[PDB]
């Protein structure tokens, strides 16, 4: 591995690609022979929204460290 | 302006003298491209097309990567910011 | 119509008997010519709780004279 | 003494010298009953059966009607309690 660093080079016996989506450096590698086209992702935009504690029990039912998921259509 | 407020949220160690959004060829955006997807799909407003050609914001860049992918002729050199700059997500 | 009370005789043109089940004055006005058998009927036993009006907000996901009314298989 | 803890909770007037729930005929509840749905249907636990006849604990009876209605032969002579008598249900 090569990295951005000045002396950066990490010498190994293997290389694990565990980099997720934008497989920039899964097309170095030889594997992914294109790139991604915009029908194999997804845009995922997302908000974390600071609700105190309190309201997070009574809006979905809840108490004490006990969670509920609402997936929306 | 709107989500320029919503991108305050975020902490950004930004890396200003190595912009990692390039677009290869700006004329190819002038007269190739007819909706710029890299405009309407971006979520931080990073790209505008103004007449003096496309202002790219890339100091707001959340490295999701829409713009490489919906951009139809290939023309944005995008690569992630260095390590230690970019978006630092806090409770991601 | 005559009543348990001691000097208790309305008189009245007509007599509404919405009196509810156990159609007991039902069948003293000669309609209901049997009794309720146990199939035209349904035992409801009821509770009511007090539970203390913060608690009814977080467990139904309600607020603020907004009601939430469960129906339990 | 389970219910008779839940009875305790509602407010009564009772009559005691009327008692609203009168068994016709002690006998059909000795031979001609097997099953005794009066006892193992009321919600108030007023009947209970003894051998020394059947208890009938009128005070606590709720007014439903179910006794009447579920004793297969017919003795049971079920009036409501007189006026402001019986259970007096509040909020209910
Ligand atoms: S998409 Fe490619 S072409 Fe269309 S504008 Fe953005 S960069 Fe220029
Ligand atoms: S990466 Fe995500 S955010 Fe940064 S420019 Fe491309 S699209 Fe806009
Ligand atoms: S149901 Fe009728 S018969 Fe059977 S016990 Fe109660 S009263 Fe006696
Ligand atoms: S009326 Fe309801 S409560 Fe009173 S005795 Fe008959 S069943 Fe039991």
């Amino acid at each position: 591995v090569v990295t951005s660093r000045p002396k950066g080079e990490i010498h190994s016996k293997a290389v694990v690609i565990a980099e997720g989506v934008n497989p920039i450096l899964t097309m170095k590698a030889g594997l992914r022979k294109e790139d991604l086209k915009p029908h194999m992702v997804a845009v995922a935009v997302k908000e974390v929204i600071s609700v105190p504690e309190d309201v997070v029990n009574r809006v979905f039912g809840v108490e004490g460290n006990d969670g509920a998921t609402i997936e929306l259509l | 302006m709107r989500i320029e407020d919503k991108l305050y949220l975020n902490r950004y160690r930004t890396d200003e003298e190595n912009p990692h959004l390039k677009i290869k060829d700006e004329s190819i955006c002038a007269e190739k491209c007819s909706d710029r997807p890299c405009v309407s799909c971006c979520p931080a407003d990073v790209y505008e097309w103004t007449e003096s050609g496309m202002e790219v914001k890339f100091e707001g860049c959340l490295e999701c990567g829409t713009c490489r992918i919906v951009c139809p002729f290939g023309n944005i050199e995008w690569n992630y910011p260095r390590g230690n700059y970019g978006v630092l997500y806090k409770f991601g």
